[PDB]
């Protein structure tokens, strides 16, 4: 009856969804962002770009980090149902490994 | 009265990180156990506790 | 109508223009708050109704049509939704909804997730909701 | 013979108008603004705009909080006593709560 | 094929192309963050 997953599964207690960013994989979308965002104001490789590129990249990374994708969310909480709802419908069944 | 350690903590814990903690009140005061309390409800973030039969 | 033919208020919107085509920018610009909003407020019936509306709340509220809200909730990112946000701020006042307030609270809310978090009450009227649904009493949330 | 309004009415004293901000309405244009430019200088969101954009931005929102509307003084003014006019000719007298 | 008629889930890629057509910048500049990645993305299998 186990079946294995490579993410954190965390049941939804609702069946009206609504966007929301308290996801394991919506963090690892901000982590990165924020990275490259420090990565471009370093003191040592922001004076290469134009004042001007800057506050592009800036504002682009931003609407990426706040981009309003579900994927994360359906992740988290039915992705997982689907694939133990399908499961003993297949006719080879699963084979993991931890 | 006595309090649900465990929704007192989640409580606690949800508000210090902006997450919706008004629908944990009305158990914040244990009715008969502080455990068969949770089993049943269907509030707040499984982050905090769901629950698997018994 | 009636008001109308008796008010010496005349509504015209050459004004918003004029005023509009001094602010300064630069032309290399990709974006214009100037342009954009007066694409947004495509310069009346409501206003004259609304006002009417005061006088039979009893039997009719009168209420922002849900039209009127950006579609996915907004993004304080987008200059036209800043601008959306303007337009409701500055109309909703008008309505007899007695939720109105909530309302106007919950627009800019809905745009700001990610960006700044509070807390709300449950898990179904979460700070994403669309605004125009926190309708009643009951879901005025706690903060 | 009691109208209610959802606005706060102060009869005018004279009979020759000229603009006026005193109004309760245009402080409310006033501050939505106010605020809207506060959203810009936010230090962490100003970083996202090219530096020209951001002025751009001021100068129109200046530009519509001293917009010269005569609509907010109207509706302290006069508005309040043309309805008062109007009521007891209407068909379908006035049904108000609170 | 089996999730993609079960799965309640779409993916709308015109997503990522309206958040980026408000990204601020100059038309003077050699670069555009805002374009480049949408030819990065080429908005599944």
């Amino acid at each position: 009856e186990v079946l294995l997953l490579p993410i954190d599964h965390q049941p939804a207690n609702v069946t009206t969804p609504t966007l929301d960013f308290t996801n394991e994989l919506t963090n690892w979308r901000a982590r990165v962002c924020e990275l490259m965002k420090n990565l471009v104001d370093n003191q040592r490789y922001q004076p290469g770009w134009t004042q001007s590129l800057v506050s592009s990249m800036r504002g682009t990374l931003d609407k990426l980090k706040l981009i309003k994708s579900m994927t994360p969310m359906y992740l988290q909480q039915l992705a997982p149902v689907e694939l133990a709802v399908i499961a003993p419908m297949l006719p080879f069944p699963p084979f993991q490994v931890p | 009265e006595h309090v649900n350690v465990f929704v007192a903590n989640a409580l606690v814990g949800a508000f210090l990180s902006n997450q919706a903690f008004y629908d944990l009140l009305p158990l914040l005061i244990i009715n008969d156990t502080m455990i068969g309390d949770l089993l049943g409800t269907g509030a707040s973030l499984s982050q905090f506790f769901q629950s698997h039969g018994d | 109508v009636l008001l109308q033919r008796i008010s010496p208020l005349q509504i015209d919107p050459t004004i918003i223009s004029n005023t509009m085509s001094t602010v300064s920018e630069s032309t290399t610009q990709t974006l214009s708050p100037a342009s954009s909003i007066l694409g947004k407020l495509r310069p009346f019936s409501s206003f004259r109704v609304a006002l009417a509306g005061w006088l039979y709340n009893g039997v009719v509220t009168t209420v922002i049509d849900d039209s009127s809200y950006p579609k996915d909730g907004g993004s304080v990112t987008s200059l036209e939704n800043l601008w959306d946000f303007f337009i409701l701020a500055l109309a909703l006042p008008l309505t007899t909804d007695p939720c109105a307030p909530v309302k106007a609270f919950m627009t800019l809310a809905n745009m700001m997730v990610g960006f700044e978090t509070i807390p709300m009450d449950n898990q179904i009227y979460t700070q994403s909701r669309r605004a125009s649904a926190f309708s009643t009493p009951h879901t005025w949330p706690r903060c």
